[PDB]
């Protein structure tokens, strides 16, 4: 219901974060804070993402 | 290219994971320490991962400098106004070496 598209490349260092590339689509699971838990549509990996790196 | 990521606090787990990633990537181990290089690393962590540069301090000299933030697993070792190199120690994951030597930093 909340689908977002990546605007920038992000490489995760912390194990509970989600890496992605410019243009990747993700579903947002949780929005508590400025780091949102999301899931990749391509890999179905889950993790937190920088909320300002994504749109819509 | 990448903008500034939202800020978050440093934890023991995050310090561990950043330590392990740097050991796996390569570059830090064996490198000669300099204030300029310490700033490049601290500011990189801050722009990419949103941890403020307040966790990468070591015990004052002389001798081996030990990390003040439990979870940071690099230590500064002198080699033969010193000259120091970064060195990973896995013992640092389980022994808070700074708290063992300087309890006053952590008593209150």
């Amino acid at each position: 219901d909340i689908i977002v598209v990546a605007l920038y490349d992000y490489e995760a260092i912390h194990h509970e974060d989600l890496s992605f590339q410019k243009g990747d689509q993700m579903v947002v699971l949780e929005e508590s804070g400025e780091w949102w838990k999301a899931r990749s549509l391509a890999t179905r990996k889950e993790g937190y993402i920088p909320s300002n790196y994504v749109a819509r | 290219v990448r903008p500034q990521v939202p800020l978050r606090p440093m934890t023991y787990k995050a310090a561990l994971d950043i330590s392990h990633f740097l050991k796996e990537k390569g570059g830090l181990e064996g490198l000669i320490w300099s204030q300029r290089r310490q700033e490049i690393l601290d500011d990189w962590i801050y722009h990419t991962q949103g941890y403020f540069p307040d966790w990468q301090n070591y015990t004052p000299g002389p001798g081996i400098r030990y990390p003040l933030t439990f979870g940071w697993c690099f230590k500064l070792v002198p080699v033969e106004k010193e000259v120091l190199v970064w060195r990973f120690d896995s013992k640092l994951a389980f022994h808070h070496m700074a708290r063992e030597l300087h309890p006053e930093y952590y008593k209150d």
